[PDB]
Protein backbone atom coordinates (compact mmCIF):
# COMPACT_ATOMS: atom_id res chain seq x y z
CA UNK A 1 0.00 0.00 0.00
CA UNK A 2 1.45 3.29 -1.13
CA UNK A 3 0.13 6.80 -0.71
CA UNK A 4 1.37 9.91 -2.43
CA UNK A 5 2.13 13.07 -0.47
CA UNK A 6 -0.04 15.97 -1.68
CA UNK A 7 1.95 18.43 0.46
CA UNK A 8 5.39 18.76 2.07
CA UNK A 9 5.55 17.70 5.70
CA UNK A 10 8.59 18.91 7.62
CA UNK A 11 8.12 18.00 11.32
CA UNK A 12 10.27 19.14 14.24
CA UNK A 13 9.12 16.31 16.48
CA UNK A 14 10.86 13.00 16.73
CA UNK A 15 8.74 10.01 15.73
CA UNK A 16 7.22 11.98 12.87
CA UNK A 17 7.90 11.18 9.20
CA UNK A 18 9.14 13.93 6.91
CA UNK A 19 8.42 14.08 3.18
CA UNK A 20 7.96 16.32 0.16
CA UNK A 21 4.94 16.85 -2.10
CA UNK A 22 4.97 14.08 -4.71
CA UNK A 23 6.83 11.54 -2.55
CA UNK A 24 5.47 8.02 -2.34
CA UNK A 25 5.04 6.65 1.17
CA UNK A 26 4.78 3.01 2.13
CA UNK A 27 1.94 2.88 4.67
CA UNK A 28 2.81 0.84 7.77
CA UNK A 29 -0.16 1.52 10.05
CA UNK A 30 -3.38 3.22 9.04
CA UNK A 31 -5.44 2.05 12.04
CA UNK A 32 -5.83 5.48 13.56
CA UNK A 33 -8.18 7.76 11.56
CA UNK A 34 -5.92 10.75 11.99
CA UNK A 35 -2.25 9.72 12.28
CA UNK A 36 -0.67 7.05 10.13
CA UNK A 37 2.73 5.44 10.33
CA UNK A 38 4.70 5.26 7.09
CA UNK A 39 8.13 4.80 5.50
CA UNK A 40 9.97 7.26 3.28
CA UNK A 41 13.55 8.44 2.71
CA UNK A 42 15.14 5.75 4.89
CA UNK A 43 12.99 6.48 7.90
CA UNK A 44 9.61 5.67 9.42
CA UNK A 45 7.31 7.78 11.55
CA UNK A 46 3.84 9.24 12.06
CA UNK A 47 2.22 11.78 9.77
CA UNK A 48 -1.26 13.36 9.52
CA UNK A 49 -3.51 11.23 7.33
CA UNK A 50 -4.84 14.17 5.32
CA UNK A 51 -1.46 14.98 3.83
CA UNK A 52 -1.61 11.92 1.56
CA UNK A 53 -3.82 10.29 -1.08
CA UNK A 54 -4.08 6.60 -2.17
CA UNK A 55 -1.97 5.55 -5.14
CA UNK A 56 -4.34 2.71 -6.10
CA UNK A 57 -6.79 5.33 -7.39
CA UNK B 1 -17.46 9.53 0.88
CA UNK B 2 -14.68 6.92 1.19
CA UNK B 3 -11.16 6.51 2.64
CA UNK B 4 -9.77 9.68 1.06
CA UNK B 5 -7.98 12.76 2.48
CA UNK B 6 -9.90 15.81 3.70
CA UNK B 7 -8.77 19.40 3.06
CA UNK B 8 -9.57 22.70 4.73
CA UNK B 9 -10.12 25.61 2.36
CA UNK B 10 -8.09 28.72 3.27
CA UNK B 11 -8.78 30.85 0.19
CA UNK B 12 -12.08 31.34 -1.64
CA UNK B 13 -12.64 30.02 -5.12
CA UNK B 14 -15.64 31.02 -7.18
CA UNK B 15 -14.77 29.51 -10.55
CA UNK B 16 -12.12 31.99 -11.70
CA UNK B 17 -9.85 30.75 -13.18
CA UNK B 18 -12.20 28.09 -14.59
CA UNK B 19 -11.20 24.41 -14.83
CA UNK B 20 -8.95 24.23 -17.99
CA UNK B 21 -11.07 23.58 -21.06
CA UNK B 22 -14.16 23.11 -18.89
CA UNK B 23 -13.24 19.44 -18.50
CA UNK B 24 -15.42 19.35 -15.40
CA UNK B 25 -17.69 21.59 -13.25
CA UNK B 26 -16.00 23.98 -10.80
CA UNK B 27 -16.49 23.52 -7.05
CA UNK B 28 -17.21 26.74 -5.15
CA UNK B 29 -14.99 27.05 -2.06
CA UNK B 30 -15.31 29.32 0.99
CA UNK B 31 -12.59 29.71 3.63
CA UNK B 32 -13.18 27.14 6.36
CA UNK B 33 -14.97 24.59 4.14
CA UNK B 34 -13.84 20.97 4.52
CA UNK B 35 -13.45 19.18 1.17
CA UNK B 36 -13.26 15.37 0.98
CA UNK B 37 -11.06 14.66 -2.06
CA UNK B 38 -12.35 12.31 -4.75
CA UNK B 39 -9.55 12.70 -7.33
CA UNK B 40 -6.11 14.14 -6.56
CA UNK B 41 -2.50 13.78 -7.80
CA UNK B 42 0.46 15.71 -6.34
CA UNK B 43 1.60 16.73 -9.79
CA UNK B 44 -1.79 18.15 -10.78
CA UNK B 45 -3.08 21.68 -10.05
CA UNK B 46 -6.76 20.68 -10.30
CA UNK B 47 -8.34 18.26 -7.86
CA UNK B 48 -11.90 16.98 -7.59
CA UNK B 49 -13.73 16.71 -4.28
CA UNK B 50 -16.97 17.03 -2.38
CA UNK B 51 -17.25 20.26 -0.42
CA UNK B 52 -18.90 18.95 2.77
CA UNK B 53 -19.84 22.52 3.78
CA UNK B 54 -22.21 22.76 0.80
CA UNK B 55 -22.51 19.12 -0.34
CA UNK B 56 -21.48 20.14 -3.88
CA UNK B 57 -18.94 18.28 -6.08
CA UNK B 58 -16.49 19.59 -8.66
CA UNK B 59 -12.97 20.71 -9.54
CA UNK B 60 -10.88 23.44 -7.90
CA UNK B 61 -7.25 24.70 -7.74
CA UNK B 62 -5.30 22.76 -5.12
CA UNK B 63 -3.54 26.02 -4.13
CA UNK B 64 -6.72 27.13 -2.30
CA UNK B 65 -6.58 24.34 0.30
CA UNK B 66 -4.39 22.52 2.80
CA UNK B 67 -4.77 19.34 4.87
CA UNK B 68 -7.55 19.27 7.43
CA UNK B 69 -5.60 18.77 10.66
CA UNK C 1 -2.08 34.13 -38.05
CA UNK C 2 -4.38 34.89 -35.10
CA UNK C 3 -3.13 35.74 -31.62
CA UNK C 4 -4.76 35.37 -28.23
CA UNK C 5 -3.55 36.60 -24.84
CA UNK C 6 -3.54 34.51 -21.65
CA UNK C 7 -5.95 35.65 -18.95
CA UNK C 8 -4.48 33.21 -16.39
CA UNK C 9 -1.43 31.03 -15.81
CA UNK C 10 -1.64 27.44 -17.02
CA UNK C 11 0.71 24.56 -16.23
CA UNK C 12 0.48 21.59 -18.62
CA UNK C 13 -1.02 18.58 -16.82
CA UNK C 14 -0.68 16.04 -19.68
CA UNK C 15 1.93 15.67 -22.43
CA UNK C 16 1.13 17.64 -25.56
CA UNK C 17 -0.37 20.50 -23.56
CA UNK C 18 1.09 24.00 -23.87
CA UNK C 19 1.69 26.09 -20.75
CA UNK C 20 1.78 29.85 -20.35
CA UNK C 21 1.68 32.74 -17.88
CA UNK C 22 -1.08 35.32 -17.59
CA UNK C 23 -0.30 38.01 -20.17
CA UNK C 24 1.53 35.74 -22.66
CA UNK C 25 0.64 36.08 -26.32
CA UNK C 26 -0.15 32.77 -28.04
CA UNK C 27 -0.24 32.15 -31.78
CA UNK C 28 -3.35 30.12 -32.66
CA UNK C 29 -2.52 27.20 -34.93
CA UNK C 30 -5.65 25.02 -34.82
CA UNK C 31 -9.00 25.99 -33.34
CA UNK C 32 -10.96 22.91 -34.43
CA UNK C 33 -11.80 21.42 -30.97
CA UNK C 34 -14.35 23.42 -28.93
CA UNK C 35 -12.22 23.58 -25.75
CA UNK C 36 -8.57 22.87 -26.55
CA UNK C 37 -6.78 24.70 -29.35
CA UNK C 38 -3.32 24.09 -30.73
CA UNK C 39 -1.12 27.13 -30.31
CA UNK C 40 2.46 28.26 -30.06
CA UNK C 41 4.17 30.18 -27.28
CA UNK C 42 7.73 30.39 -25.98
CA UNK C 43 9.16 28.22 -28.77
CA UNK C 44 6.79 25.30 -28.32
CA UNK C 45 3.45 24.11 -29.70
CA UNK C 46 0.74 22.19 -27.88
CA UNK C 47 -2.86 22.13 -26.79
CA UNK C 48 -4.09 25.00 -24.62
CA UNK C 49 -7.46 25.68 -22.92
CA UNK C 50 -9.48 28.18 -24.98
CA UNK C 51 -11.27 29.40 -21.84
CA UNK C 52 -7.93 30.73 -20.52
CA UNK C 53 -7.44 33.26 -23.32
CA UNK C 54 -8.94 36.26 -25.07
CA UNK C 55 -8.55 37.29 -28.76
CA UNK C 56 -6.07 40.05 -29.51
Amino acid sequence: TYVQALFDFDPQEDGELGFRRGDFIHVMDNSDPNWWKGACHGQTGMFPRNYVTPVNR
Amino acid sequence: GSHMPKMEVFQEYYGIPPPPGAFGPFLRLNPGDIVELTKAEAEHNWWEGRNTATNEVGWFPCNRVHPYV
